[PDB]
């Protein structure tokens, strides 16, 4: 019942092509990328604090020194990707602001969905696209998906319309 | 068929909610002529706030 | 004879066979034999492209381009019957086979010259009193080009001919007057002209060679522009056979 | 709103003489349906030829008329193009080509009729579905 | 003036009957006896100057014929439309279930 | 189609290019539709029709053999295509064919 | 008039997108009169419907129906196999009050024209040279005041 | 000189490089090179491109109408399929532009590269002396780029099929292969999603817990980040105050005390769902597909009853329905 | 009746004067075609100048 | 054409101005041909030129 509604948010609000979406998603990934990256950069930069191999229980659950080489992942990170953090303080913040950031831009996009105020379609290409039947971006594409999505889905998910959609004026290409 | 919320008015209305509804330059909101909307037009509101 | 294997991806498929500088003979007819073709094969070399004189009229030439497909060109397999006529001509009349292949050309500012290069209903002709098929013993007659595109095809907006969009749903309150032409699809047909004249005879196994020269028209994207003149010159291969 | 017997009484005959099925025999009618015509004509339709369908009405107009218990199990032996001009169990399932189709060799006149009668009953409670293809799904 | 000769193909004898000169084969499927052989024939054998001319298809046996007379007035015939006959498409106009 | 009176050689799909026969980039006649991207396929099935070029429209008129039409029925109804959970078929079909290709 | 002109679709708010800028009229014009009812019927006479376009819909199908909401004619995609299109019913169109009044109409293209239209509910006459609209649907103040406060709050 | 080579290869594994370029960076720095540059210009002057070899070119560069967002690379055409298509096998450019020339160029020196990116992660941290594993956490998201760029196209027969070098190409992409394949409806998607979603949670977790249980060296008036120095010896945060709070939130037992325990929960939930989401897009290449319930539950009689799964497959009709217009002939998508 | 200068020209002038005269995309300042420029095209040109 | 091109008045660099910006298309617009040469005359048939 939540896919339908991804599906349906494709088909209707185009949300996909909004900008607050956007930001959503590059907070969600970027900060399932932040997790990741952060929690092996730490458990491939630790100290010896053991002579098992297993360095699990190697642990001071009690404070003390830093547990692992900030200073050696620094330099690690400067020399594969030329940037990296150097001040552990930052990095958690930093991992805190990224994915509550992307949610909460994701979530303004949604509220102008409640108004219907989507980000559909891009006039200047729309334009053009009238005028020119040999003009066609990945974009017009996509709005032929959503018109197929729109005609095929509303009969039965949106039963109090009483909608009925002859089978020829059902929008579709050719053989399929 | 060109009223104010066509002509993507937004402050226009709000003058209009509470009383003013008319123009130094003769015209109304309503679509009257030959009205007096006294010092309080449209102009005069603009003016005050600035002021 | 080489196999499928022998031949695959060498782009020697694309090709219409070749006879020896030897085969220079001529191949008789009867006349009271009934003949017909069995393999005639046409295969482009050049796409000229007539290019529009702009506003000065000032007498306009075909122009080489470049070919943006690939080794697709070719016509082959195509068949029908050599009828002798009275005056002692012979007319080919073209039944069926792969007889048209779709075309794509750019040009010197890089503008797509998309065709339908074709040969369907071919009706050559040669000189009156041909007893004798000798070197250049040219075949003249017209075709018919169908619409690049048929009838079900749709525009990236979906309007289309037999199915499709009436309009430009992505403009609902639009002026439709200055849209109309793109929203009425009109299916083209035109006629096209070539000549076929011969090089290479072989009166043995009865298989001619030569080259070929044709013009139609280009695509006209269901009526949506205007479609460009276009000349071909190539090669040809025809086996000649009583049947 | 139940599979009610009244639903399961389908046409013998084209002499209007009709026959009606058991439970039993519908879902094994089911299951043969499943197993050896499915993979063609899943929900009614013909992948292989999708302009003749398993609607009793398309059916009824064929030739001879295959809108019965008769008509289907005839077809499912020796099968016809939809005039009947011409014979078809060359490059179709049937009992005289089970070398070929040997999904065909287990059926027996039992299992055709159960095959003929899912073929009839469908339409009673699918209705429209039974007939159209995706656009019913 | 620029037209949809489809769409206005629709507003004629086409678009209510079968015509003998457009109308794609598998439409021969509603009657009885007419789809495989004798749709076949139909489409074959050329344009038609009437809907009687289809009985003069050379080869018809005594009883193809005699189908033939019976489904005439399920029969029309219009001007060839060169949209409807183009590319094959009256074997497969690209349309299935 | 052909059995219908279509002349398979010359017929014209939607967008020009052949509805059932077409020419692979190198020249090789092969068969038509999204399926141009499998004409690298060879199979006991099919070889029979190839020539010396690819498909031959001679053989495909009158060389066609019935064990071969029934092949071909075959594998196109038994297409790698399934689910998870075994329903044979594109992603939108119906419940009634329990299967997944091997 | 003015009671006519709040039965058009182009007035809702819940019509629009969030970058289409401007005053409703850059969209599908400045309304200049109301062309007047348009009363669909069939050969048989028949008064046929326009299922009107909901909000939801960026492009909607036009089909017509009867009292009863029997499909009696429609605009098809496919036209192979078209029962309803409006050649096939010859429906036509009629007006009444307003510009159009007591004119009809009956040739095909200039009928789907309005009918098309009469998807949007009341069918009114534009002005889209002056602003040079695009003809793209925009949200009323209504709808932006709505929006702002909505995510400020 | 004390040998040429020997140098050569001392410069090479040298850790003294401001970027470290190491025996996979030969392979990688070029590779990558010429993938980015190619790409830069391909997405703003190439000419349009014949995506589905049914000669209808599309234009996804910005000198051609398009924007940012709108622009893209197109993948080669499908009358190549998964033939070999470099610039020397074109008659000419225009030619190599037409059949999406560009896209096998990128794709197969990006994969290339960011392969060596892989091993230079390994190479880095054995030269530095710490523990490898950085590296195996990468091969997720590279796993992923090999599968939409690579597994998939081999599995569908070309790679015209493979995922646009665009931001609607992606979109593109994702909406018919919801159709062909119904992804949503896959454990191994779902299984990708909650490595994403748990991800950016977690990393929401550890980021806000760590953050709010500093421990206090600065002024009201001053920046809490100075209240850290690059190279300290003891801990910036009460790890112990942090599980604590975290322990109370929820319950003891069910919150972490240990570091390494934290650290490794936190590298391996989202690189085990992002592995199972590569594998889910590599597995659906094969059109092993999501579950299928369509007319699943039905009533006494035999009507179909709808569920929701229903509702999705209409949805997923109208994509397939309608996607790549002009291209098919056939009943059967099976391309 | 269309030449460079007429399209506000002012970099084009100063390479066809020493040679380039050509483009990759096939045509040509003098009106030609089927000319090979070879790499020293404008196009060329420009290349080289922003390496 | 060309040589008749060259004698107009539009393509005098001296014509314009200082933020008359663009190419020369911007002002006449883009030369598409020649009308032709006019020769002017008046009733006794006596050719008159333009100053
Ligand atoms: C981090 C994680 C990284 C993960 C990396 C995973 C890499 C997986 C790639 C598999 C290795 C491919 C080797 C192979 O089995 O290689 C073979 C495969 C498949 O080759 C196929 O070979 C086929 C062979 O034909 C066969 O099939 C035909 C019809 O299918 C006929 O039946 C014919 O008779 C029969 O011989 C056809 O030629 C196909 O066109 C062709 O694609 O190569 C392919 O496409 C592969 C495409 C080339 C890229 C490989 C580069 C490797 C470095
Ligand atoms: C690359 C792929 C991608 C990514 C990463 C995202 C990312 C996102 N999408 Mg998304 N989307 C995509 C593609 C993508 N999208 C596509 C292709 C579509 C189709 C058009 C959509 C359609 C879509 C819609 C329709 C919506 C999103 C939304 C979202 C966002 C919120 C998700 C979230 O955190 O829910 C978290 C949701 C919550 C409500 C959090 C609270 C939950 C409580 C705390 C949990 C309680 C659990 C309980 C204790 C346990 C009991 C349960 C029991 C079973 C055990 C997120 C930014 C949503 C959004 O923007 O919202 C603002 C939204 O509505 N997406
Ligand atoms: C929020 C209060 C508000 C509201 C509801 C309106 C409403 C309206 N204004 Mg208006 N306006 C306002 C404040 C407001 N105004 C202010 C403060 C100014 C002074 C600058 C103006 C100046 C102004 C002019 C000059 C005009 C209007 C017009 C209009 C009308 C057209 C609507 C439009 O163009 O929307 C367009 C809306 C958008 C493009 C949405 C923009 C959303 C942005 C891009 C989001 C940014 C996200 C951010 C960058 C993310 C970063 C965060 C991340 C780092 C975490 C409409 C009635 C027009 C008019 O009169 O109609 C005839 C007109 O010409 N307005
Ligand atoms: C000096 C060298 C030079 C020359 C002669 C030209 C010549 C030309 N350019 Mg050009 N251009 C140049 C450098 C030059 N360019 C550079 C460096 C750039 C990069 C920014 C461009 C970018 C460029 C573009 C993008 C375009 C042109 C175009 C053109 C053509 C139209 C002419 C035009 O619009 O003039 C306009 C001239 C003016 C408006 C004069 C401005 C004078 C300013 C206002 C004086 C400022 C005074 C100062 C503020 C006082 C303060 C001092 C005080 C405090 C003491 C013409 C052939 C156009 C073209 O291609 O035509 C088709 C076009 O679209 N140019
Ligand atoms: C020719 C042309 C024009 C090409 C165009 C090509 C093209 C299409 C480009 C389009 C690009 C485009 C416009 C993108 C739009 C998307 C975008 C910008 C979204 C808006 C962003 C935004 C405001 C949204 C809100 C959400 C938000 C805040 C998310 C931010 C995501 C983000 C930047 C995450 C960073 C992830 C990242 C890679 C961090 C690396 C950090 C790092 C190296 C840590 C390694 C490390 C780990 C340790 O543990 C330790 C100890 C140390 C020491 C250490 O180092
Ligand atoms: C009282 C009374 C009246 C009795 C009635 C009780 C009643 C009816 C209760 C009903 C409540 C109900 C129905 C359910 C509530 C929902 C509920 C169970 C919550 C879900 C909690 C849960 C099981 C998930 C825990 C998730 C989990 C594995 C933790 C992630 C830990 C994580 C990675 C954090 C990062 C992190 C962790 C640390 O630990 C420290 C230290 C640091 C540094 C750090 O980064
Ligand atoms: C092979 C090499 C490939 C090149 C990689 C290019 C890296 C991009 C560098 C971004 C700038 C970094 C910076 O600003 O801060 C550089 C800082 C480093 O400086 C930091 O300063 C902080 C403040 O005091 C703290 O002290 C940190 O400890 C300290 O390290 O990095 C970070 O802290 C933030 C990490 C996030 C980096 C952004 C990720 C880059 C993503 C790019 C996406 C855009 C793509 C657009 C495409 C068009
Ligand atoms: C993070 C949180 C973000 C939340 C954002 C919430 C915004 C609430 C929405 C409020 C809408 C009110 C917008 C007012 C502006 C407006 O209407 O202009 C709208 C303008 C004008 O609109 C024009 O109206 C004309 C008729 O008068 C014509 O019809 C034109 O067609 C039409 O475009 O259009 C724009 O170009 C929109 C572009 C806005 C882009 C913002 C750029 C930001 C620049 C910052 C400058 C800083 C300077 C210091
Ligand atoms: C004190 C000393 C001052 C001496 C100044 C000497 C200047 C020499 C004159 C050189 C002319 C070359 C001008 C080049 C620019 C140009 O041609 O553009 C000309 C542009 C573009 O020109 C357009 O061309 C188009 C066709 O391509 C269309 O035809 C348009 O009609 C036409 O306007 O027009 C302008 O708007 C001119 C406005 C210039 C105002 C200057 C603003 C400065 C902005 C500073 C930004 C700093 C950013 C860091
Ligand atoms: C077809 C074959 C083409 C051959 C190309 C011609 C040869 C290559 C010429 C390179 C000229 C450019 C110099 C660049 C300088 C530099 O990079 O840093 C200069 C530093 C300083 O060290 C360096 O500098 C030192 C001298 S000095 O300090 O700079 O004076 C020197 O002593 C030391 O050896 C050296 O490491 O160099 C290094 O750290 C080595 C790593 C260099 C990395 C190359 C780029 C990596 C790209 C990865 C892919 C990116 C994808 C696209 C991204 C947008
Ligand atoms: C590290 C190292 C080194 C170095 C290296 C390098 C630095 C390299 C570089 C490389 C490079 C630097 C490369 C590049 C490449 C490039 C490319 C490959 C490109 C391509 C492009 C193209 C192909 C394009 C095309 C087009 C288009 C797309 C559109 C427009 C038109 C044209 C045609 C232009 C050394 C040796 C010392 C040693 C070893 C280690
Ligand atoms: Mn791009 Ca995967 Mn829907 Mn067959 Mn084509
Ligand atoms: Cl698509």
């Amino acid at each position: 019942a939540i896919f339908r509604f991804l599906l349906f948010f494709q088909g209707f609000h185009n949300w996909t092509l909004n900008p607050f979406h956007m930001m959503g998603v590059a907070g969600v990934l970027g900060g399932a990328l932040l997790c990741a990256i952060h929690g092996a950069t730490v458990e491939n930069t630790l100290f010896q604090d053991g002579e098992g191999a297993s360095t699990f229980r190697a642990f001071n659950p009690t404070q003390a020194e830093e547990t692992y080489s900030m200073v050696t992942a620094n330099r690690f990170w400067s020399q594969i990707f030329g940037i990296a953090f150097s001040n552990k303080r930052w990095l958690h913040f930093f991992m805190l602001f990224v994915p509550v950031t992307g949610l909460w831009m994701s979530a303004i996009g949604v509220v102008g969905l409640a108004l219907n105020l989507r980000s559909y379609d891009f006039i200047s290409q729309e334009i053009r696209a009238a005028e020119d039947p040999e003009f066609e971006t990945f974009y017009t594409k996509n709005l032929l998906l959503n018109e197929g999505i729109r005609a095929w889905m509303a009969p039965q998910d949106q039963p109090h319309e009483n909608f009925v959609f002859p089978e020829e004026v059902l929008p579709r290409g050719n053989a399929l | 068929l060109n009223p104010m919320w066509r002509q993507g008015m937004f402050v226009l209305p709000f003058m209009a909610r509470l009383g003013v509804t008319g123009s130094w330059s003769g015209w109304s909101i309503t679509g009257e002529t030959g009205i007096d909307p006294g010092f309080w037009s449209f102009e005069g509101v603009a003016l005050a706030h600035i002021v | 004879t080489l196999t499928y294997d022998d031949i695959v991806g060498t782009g020697l498929a694309n090709k219409c066979p070749t006879l020896d500088d030897t085969a220079r003979g001529a191949y008789p007819i009867d006349s009271s034999q009934t003949y017909r073709i069995a393999r005639l094969c046409l295969q482009p070399t050049t796409f000229l492209v007539k290019e529009e004189p702009k506003n000065k009229r000032q007498e306009a030439e075909f122009v080489p381009t470049k070919l943006v497909t690939r080794e697709t060109t070719s016509l082959d397999q195509i068949q029908g019957e050599l009828k002798v006529n009275s005056d002692g001509s012979l007319t080919f009349v073209e039944e069926d086979g792969i007889d048209f292949q779709p075309v794509t050309v750019q040009m010197a500012g890089g503008e797509r010259i998309p065709l339908l290069f074709t040969v369907k209903n071919l009706v050559a002709s040669t000189q009156p009193n041909v007893t004798s098929i000798t070197t250049s013993t040219d075949f003249k007659g017209e075709f018919n080009v169908p619409s690049y595109r048929t009838a079900n095809f749709l525009d990236p907006k979906g309007r289309g001919l037999a199915s499709g969009y009436d309009s430009a749903i992505a403009l609902p309150q639009a002026k439709e007057e200055e849209l109309a032409r793109a929203n009425v699809k009109r299916f083209s047909l035109t006629k096209g002209q070539i000549s076929l004249n011969v090089a290479k005879v072989d009166g043995r196994t009865g298989e001619i060679a030569g080259t070929f020269e044709s013009e139609q028209l280009s695509d006209d994207d269901m009526g949506a522009h205007e479609p460009h003149e276009v000349k071909i010159q190539g090669v040809f291969y025809a086996s000649i056979e009583p049947a | 709103a139940e599979l009610t017997p009244e639903v399961l009484t389908v046409p013998l005959n084209s002499e209007g003489k009709t026959i009606t099925l058991t439970e039993k025999q519908y879902l094994e009618g089911k299951r043969l349906f499943q197993y050896a015509c499915a993979s063609c004509h899943v929900g009614g339709i013909t992948k292989t030829n999708p302009s003749l369908d398993l609607r009793t009405e398309t059916l009824a107009l064929a030739t001879p008329p295959r809108d019965n218990i008769e008509g289907l199990v005839d077809y499912m032996k020796n099968p016809t193009t939809y005039d009947g001009e011409q014979e078809i169990a060359e490059v179709h399932p049937s009992l005289r080509s089970a070398d070929i189709f040997p999904k065909m060799r287990n059926l027996t006149e039992k299992d055709l009729v159960a095959i003929a009668g899912h073929i009839l009953v469908e339409p009673k409670i699918l209705g429209d579905k039974w007939g159209g293809g995706k656009v019913y799904y | 003036e620029l037209v949809n000769v489809v769409d206005e193909k629709l507003g004629t004898a086409y678009g209510e009957k079968i015509d003998l000169n457009n109308t794609n084969i598998a439409a021969f499927i509603q009657y009885r006896g007419l789809y495989p052989t004798l749709a076949k024939l139909i489409v074959k054998n050329a344009p038609y100057e009437s809907v009687e001319d289809v009985l003069n298809i050379p080869g018809l046996t005594e009883r193809q014929k005699q189908i033939l007379r019976e489904n005439l007035e399920h029969f029309t015939v219009t001007e060839v439309e060169t949209a409807l006959v183009e590319g094959g498409d009256r074997y497969n106009n690209g349309l299935y279930k | 189609d052909q059995k219908l009176g279509a002349n398979v050689g010359s017929a014209q799909g939607p967008t020009g290019l052949g509805k059932y026969l077409m020419r692979s980039p190198t020249g090789e006649i092969i068969f038509g539709g999204e399926t141009m991207r499998f004409w690298d396929f060879r199979g006991p099935w099919l070889e029979p029709l190839r020539g010396p070029n690819g498909l031959d429209l001679n053989k495909i008129k009158n060389d066609i053999q019935p064990w071969q039409e029934r092949r071909a029925a075959e594998y196109m109804t038994h297409a790698p295509l399934g689910s998870l959970n075994s329903v044979g078929g594109v992603a939108t079909e119906i419940n009634s064919v329990n299967f997944v290709s091997p | 008039e003015k009671l006519a002109f709040y039965d058009y679709i182009g007035n809702n708010p819940a019509k629009g997108g969030l970058f289409r800028t401007g005053p409703m009229n850059k969209g599908d014009g400045i309304a200049q009169a109301w062309k007047g009812h348009a009363v669909f019927r069939n050969k048989e006479g028949e008064e046929l419907f326009v299922r009107r376009m909901p909000a939801f819909f960026e492009s909607f199908p036009v089909i017509l129906t009867d009292k009863n909401g029997v499909v009696k004619a429609d605009i098809p995609f496919r036209r192979a196999e078209s029962k309803y299109s409006f050649e096939q019913q010859g429906v036509t169109v009629s007006f009444y009050g307003g510009e159009l009044n007591g004119q009809t109409f009956t040739d095909p293209p200039t009928v789907k024209s309005y009918a098309r239209k009469a998807i949007f509910g009341e069918i009114f006459e534009f002005d889209t040279e002056t602003l040079n609209s695009d003809g793209i649907f925009r949200t009323s103040p209504r709808g932006w005041f709505t929006f702002a406060h909505a995510v400020f709050a | 000189s004390a040998n040429l080579w020997e140098r050569f290869c001392n410069w090479v594994t040298s850790t003294d490089n401001r970027l470290y370029v190491g025996w996979f960076g030969v392979i990688m720095i070029p590779t990558l090179l010429a993938a980015t540059i190619c790409f830069v210009i391909a997405f703003i002057a190439a000419p349009p491109v014949d995506i589905d070899g049914i000669r209808e070119p599309v234009s996804g560069s910005l000198l051609y109408g398009n924007n940012i967002i709108t622009g893209a690379v197109v993948p080669s055409s499908n009358a190549i399929g998964l033939h070999f298509y470099p610039i020397w096998e074109a008659a000419s450019l225009d030619e190599w532009l037409y059949n999406g020339g560009p896209y096998q160029l990128i794709i197969f020196h990006f994969l290339l590269g960011a392969s060596c990116y892989m091993g230079r992660q390994w190479e880095l941290s054995y030269r530095l002396g710490m523990r490898p594993w950085i590296c195996v956490a990468y091969s997720a998201p590279l796993a992923s780029a090999f599968a939409v760029f690579l597994i998939y196209p081999i599995g569908q027969g070309s790679f015209s099929d493979g995922m646009p070098l665009g931001i609607s190409g992606t979109f593109n992409f994702m909406i018919v292969f919801q159709a062909e394949h119904n992804i949503l409806m896959h454990p191994f998607h779902q299984l990708g999603v909650a490595g994403v979603f748990g991800g950016a949670l977690f990393c929401a977790m550890h980021g806000s817990l760590v953050t709010s249980s500093l421990i206090r060296e600065t002024t009201e008036t001053e920046s809490a980040n100075y209240g850290y120095k690059f190279g300290q010896e003891e801990e910036t945060y009460n790890i112990v105050a942090a599980h604590g709070y975290f322990g109370r939130l929820i319950f003891q037992y069910a919150s972490f005390n240990n570091s390494r325990s934290l650290h490794f929960f936190l590298a391996a939930w989202p690189v085990v769902g992002v592995w199972f989401t590569a594998l889910g897009i590599s597995t659906m290449a094969f059109n092993l597909n999501g579950f299928n319930f369509n007319h699943s539950v039905i009533d006494a009689k035999g009507n179909v009853i709808n569920t929701w799964a229903d509702i999705i497959n209409r949805a997923n009709l109208g994509m397939e329905v309608m996607h790549e217009r002009n291209a098919h002939n056939f009943p059967l998508d099976l391309a």
